RNA sequence: CCGAGGGUAGGGCCCGUGACUGGGGCGAAGUCGUAACAAGGUAGCUGUACCGGAAGGUGCGGCUGGAU
RNA sequence: UGGGAGAGGGUGGUGGAAUUCCCGGAGUAGCGGUGAAAUGCGCAGAUACCGGGAGGAACGCCGAUGGCGAAGGCAGCCACCUGGUCCACCCGUGACGCUGAGGCGCGAAAGCGUGGGGAGCAAACCGGAUUAGAUACCCGGGUAGUCCACGCCCUAAACG
RNA sequence: CGAUGUCGGCUCGUCGCAUCCUGGGGCUGAAGAAGGUCCCAAGGGUUGGGCUGUUCGCCCAUUAAAGCGGCACGCGAGCUG
RNA sequence: GAAUGCCGGCAUGAGUAACGAUAAAGAGGGUGAGAAUCCCUCUCGCCGUAAGCCCAAGGGUUCCUACGCAAUGGUCGUCAGCGUAGGGUUAGGCGGGACCUAAGGUGAAGCCGAAAGGCGUAGCCGAAGGGCAGCCGGUUAAUAUUCCGGCCCUUCCCGCAGGUGCGAUGGGGGGACGCUCUAGGCUAGGGGGACCGGAGCCAUGGACGAGCCCGGCCAGAAGCGCAGGGUGGGAGGUAGGCAAAUCCGCCUCCCAACAAGCUCUGCGUGGUGGGGAAGCCCGGGUGACAACCCCCCGAAGCCAGGGAGCCAAGAAAAGCCUCUAAGCACAACCUGCGGGAACCCGUACCGCAAACCGACACAGGUGGGCGGGUGCAAGAGCACUCAGGCGCGCGGGAGAACCCUCGCCAAGGAACUCUGCAAGUUGGCCCCGUAACUUCGGGAGAAGGGGUGCUCCCUGGGGUGAUGAGCCCCGGGGAGCCGCAGUGAACAGGCUCUGGCGACUGUUUACCAAAAACACAGCUCUCUGCGAACUCGUAAGAGGAGGUAUAGGGAGCGACGCUUGCCCGGUGCCGGAAGGUCAAGGGGAGGGGUGCAAGCCCCGAACCGAAGCCCCGGUGAACGGCGGCCGUAACUAUAACGGUCCUAAGGUAGCGAAAUUCCUUGUCGGGUAAGUUCCGACCUGCACGAAAAGCGUAACGACCGGAGCGCUGUCUCGGCGAGGGACCCGGUGAAAUUGAACUGGCCGUGAAGAUGCGGCCUACCCGUGGCAGGACGAAAAGACCCCGUGGAGCUUUACUGCAGCC
RNA sequence: GAGCUAGCCCUGGCCAGGGUGAAGCUGGGGUGAGACCCAGUGGAGGCCCGAACCGGUGGGGGAUGCAAACCCCUCGGAUGA
């Protein structure tokens, strides 16, 4: 339930912020934070390789547990639900009965005070991690390993979910957040339920400065440039594209598919995505 | 207005100094040429 | 001091009038088509929506004040 | 107090039929469509038949001239939550009643906002026919919308 | 073209006369007043505004009249832009 | 003898401009060969959130003293940041190093690259961040938290005493964190005192006074006091913190909880050590046994790691503590005391500037701290002033034009002009009051008005304290006084109506454009399933992102409102396992050369053979495109209607003479006395039109149009006045330019615009202040234009390659 | 060569004073409960006015300059991109 503002400035007229209603603890766990080296879109050559990055708020990285098969059979308790500026989802603090403490991304409906657990025999309950082959077909699921033990890869953005559509040998069929149908190995771990903070998609940044706070510097239209800069540059006055619309580097940007043809995972993409 | 020369001893030593030049093929040739010309000083003076 | 009223400024209501514009009423014998009245030749009417020179048409839902 | 009938309402679940699409099989010269046709689709293997899969919407027989609700309206099946109502006993209160300008709430469809969903259907739209024309009726496509949640709109041959 | 700054305005004049006014005349389809037309004449005079960068033009209110041209479309080592 | 030639010398312009902020000067007395310019005294003026003081950078002896004045100093010079010489910078505690990490850099391991080299974990380096022990006064010509004095403190080594399972690069805790708002108590700082200390003063009409003037502190160990921060205790279990672990983490139990207890800071007090004014007399000395006290204001600083709220969610590492392992428990560590030990570098001086950056002693540029008082609502604003520092390194006269900066102006009041450009007006506060329209915030400081000083009288509440006095802060009522005028000086909106554009705050062409351009939230299309796409790189490797389709790249559009039509024939992109074409390769009908021959060697048809292209479809918020002629209605006119040609389809809604309209000042209406502009209409739209978005839109704008009010020197139309210049005198003394010059007018001529030729006219020789018509005046080998088989940026379905991709 | 200038990275610092008065909180009213209304408190914002600071709008001066971009008046931002 994003919170609105009265129109007492030009920008508050449209700005919307998250209700933060589920967060129960407002400073992070000191044993699980580390400094996030801001890059600014520069690589190790010092060159911008991702344009229009830099200058957002300072952040600390919360170390997340994307391999829950780490602690098979060891129940943990949901101790807090916290704000993580490195991701759209909220995070959940687990106090394992071990005494060990860890962060997971917090699925929708998780409640501080409940227990969760990871393993082939865990209850089909929100927050539990199992190998894919043990979740009953039909269950929506998140934080999905793409290859066994390599770590949660799929469906981690706020409010996302993969659905289990069926089995086939060592492989289960998933409907990804993109709507694509892909085979994933049954031994790949995944966490029951969808990701929380579904209202994340309904936040209205409201002003330029809010984009600046996020580390997003202003984006310049190719049509606003000169020929030395961009295919859309130049022109007396304004100008339509005057050619197939292109990126700064020449390639076409409306419809041109760019997935590599002979990629080995093609044998595992069943249906390319929707909509 | 603010002009272009804004002396900075640490900047001067770290950019044009002896150890900067020796770390680099082009920097060493600079020393070889300034020594072959017989310059009384091979890198700029800066007081540290 | 109050004080007719005069002056300055800013409001409210009403009446007249205005290039041009909207439709309305009326007008013996104009042009277009034929929507309705018979099952009116696609039953009709309906609220709404969209479209079309025009009557209208079509969708969704409703009414019989519909026929056989 | 004890009872009853009921698509009354809200939430969550869940079952089979059918259409469409997809994969595999087998199979070949047409299919579909109409008043007659054409567009369309089909040897790049369609139609018709079999096995698998996905997904949406609606709920056949029961079903009635039936039932429920204040009206709009309500139809697979299961559970939970909740309304109204009827009967029997004649037990309690002792006129506490009727109506009702304002107000408040509910209010088919279509329509609007932000998300989602999208099988079928289908305004607009395109095409094929018909015709003097055909911005129609008929045919082949087809986008909103039809469906979900929340929020508006507040109309009707909202009729007995 | 080893540079002659290019419209208009403003300022400052000066000159030509094919004269707008004022002076003097002839003719008149000149009764008078008022005109028309041509001749002489350059002494002096020849307004203020609205519009437009404007020159030019139209318009408003006057006027004896509201002239037409040249001077590097006079005048940017005088100004404006 | 010429090359806008090169180098040098010297001229011309010229005793000309200028002598660098208009803060400002005058006199006396010194010194000296020489004095507006150096020294001293008195007077005057200027800064005073600086034009004063303290740091940091940078500079590098410029500091202090004596001795100098050739050059440097925009004049002078006895002076100086100049010349010569001598002197001058003192630290265990301040700063940096013998400590720590940050970006980054470097880099055993490892990876990559023709070579050079590029990466790279740990580790090392890296600071203005963390950590760490000194305060006050005195003293020098010049250094001082450094020397000296007083009182404090840190670390290291050794010894003694008491204690303790001691022990680390290993585990853990801590260090350790944002933004805005903010409590309580303090301190810095400041105001006042009828109290305390003081050399004196009584003027000029009055005052010997509860008079004037001056000052009334600073540092301090332990303890104590106040105010704050930090912090649960005990037990049992334990599988987690990459060995161990009594620590930490998790669970259970008991007890304690706004406390208290323990601990750590700040402030106060504190033994003790210092300071101490005006005035006067020659930096000193006296004052002086100086006094050193009360009240009020009060930080943005301190307690601090305080509290609250918020979303954009806010370094690391060491010191420190705790836990254990090897080990060792004659050790070792901890606590207290004692002695000893304690190194290297900086320290002068300038530091908003004459010592730094700008070629200059240059009106420019330069980060941090302190920055007093009074009044004006507040304040770092403004005026004046303290402390302190200056009068800007040419002067003296004069009182022309003209220029700059400034002041006033009769009557008029935008008539000025491209334009009210410029300049007036308005101007703070308090109160009354305030319109269309609106997204309900706003528009709003709307507009427009009233008030504003001083005296006396009465009175309400707060802060401190004690509830009282005093001090201080917010008010209310009443009666009066003066002036032209009471925010009496200074600082301080002119306002309204209406269009275009862009929603908005932002951003830009450093140095001619700040805008309607860019950006912007938001909207849509599209790519991307993660070793993602994409981007940089030969690679390795990075970025993307320690992210994962509610995410990330690309593209257009550009808040929001209502909307965004028709065309897929061509180009693009997407789909199509058929067909057609298609390279290397396969295949080898059949040929050719050569050898006596086996053979060797060469050419080679059918046919098999990818991507791409052709072909079949799809696709517009992909590139794009969205007709012509003729006829027609019972007045006329015009055509709702029709005929036909063409197209892939013929422009929908909305808008329209427009930031677009050529004809054009279209036509009509409005505003004006008059309106090529403006606003409102109409529509034959040369040549609007729907995300290169269409039409609107409250609010916003140093954007661009039109209008009105107010007020004005803009103007009619100018006048006077001020100061800085110009002018004259003394001092110093440039410049571009320059074939040489003994350099007039007219009418002609001349390469077509003559001081220089002809003919006439006119004209004694030389200057000074002025003005700009000429010398086709200066400046820059025309930017326009053309030419050169000159060059460069840029485009593409030009050519030909290359990356990349298939 | 990034000691100018552009962007980013790390770590520090700066923003006088005044005005406006969002959410929330509380109290009151309202209702079946609500929504909601009023008052108080509260202190939000690419909010408002205005120094420092950052800009460079209009005009004038300067133009062999004080200056190879300055000076005066005026004007924009000033808790934020
Ligand atoms: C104001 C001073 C300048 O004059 C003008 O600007 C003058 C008004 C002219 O324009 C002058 C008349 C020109 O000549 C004309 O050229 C035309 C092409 C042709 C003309 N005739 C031949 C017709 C000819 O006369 C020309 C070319 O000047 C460009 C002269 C040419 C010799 C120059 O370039 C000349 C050296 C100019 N210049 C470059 C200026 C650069 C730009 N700038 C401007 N202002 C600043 C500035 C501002 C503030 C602070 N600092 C700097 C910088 C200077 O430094 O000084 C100049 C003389
Ligand atoms: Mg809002
Ligand atoms: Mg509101
Ligand atoms: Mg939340
Ligand atoms: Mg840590
Ligand atoms: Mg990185
Ligand atoms: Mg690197
Ligand atoms: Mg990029
Ligand atoms: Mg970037
Ligand atoms: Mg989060
Ligand atoms: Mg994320
Ligand atoms: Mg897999
Ligand atoms: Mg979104
Ligand atoms: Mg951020
Ligand atoms: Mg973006
Ligand atoms: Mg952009
Ligand atoms: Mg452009
Ligand atoms: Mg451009
Ligand atoms: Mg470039
Ligand atoms: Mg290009
Ligand atoms: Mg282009
Ligand atoms: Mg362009
Ligand atoms: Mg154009
Ligand atoms: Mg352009
Ligand atoms: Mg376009
Ligand atoms: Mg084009
Ligand atoms: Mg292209
Ligand atoms: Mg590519
Ligand atoms: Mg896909
Ligand atoms: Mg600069
Ligand atoms: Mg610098
Ligand atoms: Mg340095
Ligand atoms: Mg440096
Ligand atoms: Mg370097
Ligand atoms: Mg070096
Ligand atoms: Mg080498
Ligand atoms: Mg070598
Ligand atoms: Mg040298
Ligand atoms: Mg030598
Ligand atoms: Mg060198
Ligand atoms: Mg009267
Ligand atoms: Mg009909
Ligand atoms: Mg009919
Ligand atoms: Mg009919
Ligand atoms: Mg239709
Ligand atoms: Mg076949
Ligand atoms: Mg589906
Ligand atoms: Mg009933
Ligand atoms: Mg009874
Ligand atoms: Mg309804
Ligand atoms: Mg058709
Ligand atoms: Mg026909
Ligand atoms: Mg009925
Ligand atoms: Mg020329
Ligand atoms: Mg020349
Ligand atoms: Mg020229
Ligand atoms: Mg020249
Ligand atoms: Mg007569
Ligand atoms: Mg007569
Ligand atoms: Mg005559
Ligand atoms: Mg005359
Ligand atoms: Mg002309
Ligand atoms: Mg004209
Ligand atoms: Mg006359
Ligand atoms: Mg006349
Ligand atoms: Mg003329
Ligand atoms: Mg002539
Ligand atoms: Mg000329
Ligand atoms: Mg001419
Ligand atoms: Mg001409
Ligand atoms: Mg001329
Ligand atoms: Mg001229
Ligand atoms: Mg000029
Ligand atoms: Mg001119
Ligand atoms: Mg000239
Ligand atoms: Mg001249
Ligand atoms: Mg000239
Ligand atoms: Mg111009
Ligand atoms: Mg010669
Ligand atoms: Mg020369
Ligand atoms: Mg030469
Ligand atoms: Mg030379
Ligand atoms: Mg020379
Ligand atoms: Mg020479
Ligand atoms: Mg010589
Ligand atoms: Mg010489
Ligand atoms: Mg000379
Ligand atoms: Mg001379
Ligand atoms: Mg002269
Ligand atoms: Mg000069
Ligand atoms: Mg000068
Ligand atoms: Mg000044
Ligand atoms: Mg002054
Ligand atoms: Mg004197
Ligand atoms: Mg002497
Ligand atoms: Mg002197
Ligand atoms: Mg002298
Ligand atoms: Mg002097
Ligand atoms: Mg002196
Ligand atoms: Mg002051
Ligand atoms: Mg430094
Ligand atoms: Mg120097
Ligand atoms: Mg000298
Ligand atoms: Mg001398
Ligand atoms: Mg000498
Ligand atoms: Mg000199
Ligand atoms: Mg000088
Ligand atoms: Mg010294
Ligand atoms: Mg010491
Ligand atoms: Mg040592
Ligand atoms: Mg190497
Ligand atoms: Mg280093
Ligand atoms: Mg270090
Ligand atoms: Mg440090
Ligand atoms: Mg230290
Ligand atoms: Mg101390
Ligand atoms: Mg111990
Ligand atoms: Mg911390
Ligand atoms: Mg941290
Ligand atoms: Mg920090
Ligand atoms: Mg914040
Ligand atoms: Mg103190
Ligand atoms: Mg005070
Ligand atoms: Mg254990
Ligand atoms: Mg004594
Ligand atoms: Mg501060
Ligand atoms: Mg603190
Ligand atoms: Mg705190
Ligand atoms: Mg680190
Ligand atoms: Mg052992
Ligand atoms: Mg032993
Ligand atoms: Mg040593
Ligand atoms: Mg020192
Ligand atoms: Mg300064
Ligand atoms: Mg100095
Ligand atoms: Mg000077
Ligand atoms: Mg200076
Ligand atoms: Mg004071
Ligand atoms: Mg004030
Ligand atoms: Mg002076
Ligand atoms: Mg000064
Ligand atoms: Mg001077
Ligand atoms: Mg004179
Ligand atoms: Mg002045
Ligand atoms: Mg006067
Ligand atoms: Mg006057
Ligand atoms: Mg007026
Ligand atoms: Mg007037
Ligand atoms: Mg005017
Ligand atoms: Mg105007
Ligand atoms: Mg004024
Ligand atoms: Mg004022
Ligand atoms: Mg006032
Ligand atoms: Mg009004
Ligand atoms: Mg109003
Ligand atoms: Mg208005
Ligand atoms: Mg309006
Ligand atoms: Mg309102
Ligand atoms: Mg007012
Ligand atoms: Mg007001
Ligand atoms: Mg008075
Ligand atoms: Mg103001
Ligand atoms: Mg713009
Ligand atoms: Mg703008
Ligand atoms: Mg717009
Ligand atoms: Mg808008
Ligand atoms: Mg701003
Ligand atoms: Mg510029
Ligand atoms: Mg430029
Ligand atoms: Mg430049
Ligand atoms: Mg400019
Ligand atoms: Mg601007
Ligand atoms: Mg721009
Ligand atoms: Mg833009
Ligand atoms: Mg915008
Ligand atoms: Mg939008
Ligand atoms: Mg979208
Ligand atoms: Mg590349
Ligand atoms: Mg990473
Ligand atoms: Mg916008
Ligand atoms: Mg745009
Ligand atoms: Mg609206
Ligand atoms: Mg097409
Ligand atoms: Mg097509
Ligand atoms: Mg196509
Ligand atoms: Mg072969
Ligand atoms: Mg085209
Ligand atoms: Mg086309
Ligand atoms: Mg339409
Ligand atoms: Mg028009
Ligand atoms: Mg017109
Ligand atoms: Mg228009
Ligand atoms: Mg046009
Ligand atoms: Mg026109
Ligand atoms: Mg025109
Ligand atoms: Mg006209
Ligand atoms: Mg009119
Ligand atoms: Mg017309
Ligand atoms: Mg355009
Ligand atoms: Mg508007
Ligand atoms: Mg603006
Ligand atoms: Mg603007
Ligand atoms: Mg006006
Ligand atoms: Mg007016
Ligand atoms: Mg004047
Ligand atoms: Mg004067
Ligand atoms: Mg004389
Ligand atoms: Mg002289
Ligand atoms: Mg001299
Ligand atoms: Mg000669
Ligand atoms: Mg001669
Ligand atoms: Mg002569
Ligand atoms: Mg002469
Ligand atoms: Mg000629
Ligand atoms: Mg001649
Ligand atoms: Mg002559
Ligand atoms: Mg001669
Ligand atoms: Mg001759
Ligand atoms: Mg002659
Ligand atoms: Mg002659
Ligand atoms: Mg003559
Ligand atoms: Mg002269
Ligand atoms: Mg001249
Ligand atoms: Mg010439
Ligand atoms: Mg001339
Ligand atoms: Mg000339
Ligand atoms: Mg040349
Ligand atoms: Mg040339
Ligand atoms: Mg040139
Ligand atoms: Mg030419
Ligand atoms: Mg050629
Ligand atoms: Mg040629
Ligand atoms: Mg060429
Ligand atoms: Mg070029
Ligand atoms: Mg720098
Ligand atoms: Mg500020
Ligand atoms: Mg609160
Ligand atoms: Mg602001
Ligand atoms: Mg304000
Ligand atoms: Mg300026
Ligand atoms: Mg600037
Ligand atoms: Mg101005
Ligand atoms: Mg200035
Ligand atoms: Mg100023
Ligand atoms: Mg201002
Ligand atoms: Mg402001
Ligand atoms: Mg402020
Ligand atoms: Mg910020």
């Amino acid at each position: 339930a994003v919170k609105k503002f009265k129109p007492y400035t030009p920008s508050r007229r449209f700005m919307t912020v998250a209700d933060f209603s589920e967060i129960t603890k407002t400073e992070p766990e000191k044993s699980l934070v580390k400094p996030l080296k801001k890059t600014g879109g520069r690589n190790n050559q010092g060159r911008i390789t991702v344009r229009f990055r830099g200058g957002g708020h300072k952040r600390l990285y919360r170390i997340i547990d994307f391999k829950r098969w780490d602690k098979v059979g060891i129940p943990a308790k949901v101790a807090a639900i916290e704000y993580d500026p490195n991701r759209s989802a909220r995070i959940a603090l687990l106090h394992y009965v071990d005494g060990e403490k860890r962060y997971i991304i917090a699925p929708d409906g998780l409640q501080v005070g409940q227990q969760v657990v990871a393993g082939p025999d865990a209850p089909i309950q929100v927050g539990n991690a199992l190998p894919l082959r043990f979740i009953p077909v039909g269950t929506v699921v998140h934080a999905v390993e793409l290859e066994p033990k390599k770590g949660a890869k799929l469906a981690r953005a706020a409010g996302t979910s993969a659905q289990i559509q069926g089995r086939e040998g060592d492989y289960v069929i998933l409907r990804l957040p993109s709507g694509e149908l892909r085979k994933v190995h049954g031994e790949c771990y995944a966490t029951v339920g969808a990701v929380g903070n579904a209202d994340h998609k309904n936040i209205v940044l409201g002003k330029a400065g809010r984009s600046r706070w996020l580390g997003r510097r202003p984006h310049v239209r190719g049509a606003a440039m000169n020929p030395v800069d961009h295919p859309h540059g130049g022109g007396e006055g304004r100008a339509p594209r005057g050619r197939p619309p292109a990126s700064p580097w020449g390639w076409q940007t409306k419809g041109l598919k760019t997935r590599k043809r002979r990629k080995p995972s093609s044998r595992f993409i069943i249906a390319r995505r929707k909509k | 207005m603010k002009r272009t020369w804004q002396p900075n001893r640490r900047k001067r030593a770290k950019t044009h100094g002896f150890r900067a030049r020796m770390r680099t093929p082009g920097g060493r040739k600079v020393l070889k040429r300034r020594r072959q010309k017989g310059r009384w000083r091979l890198t700029p003076a800066v007081r540290k």
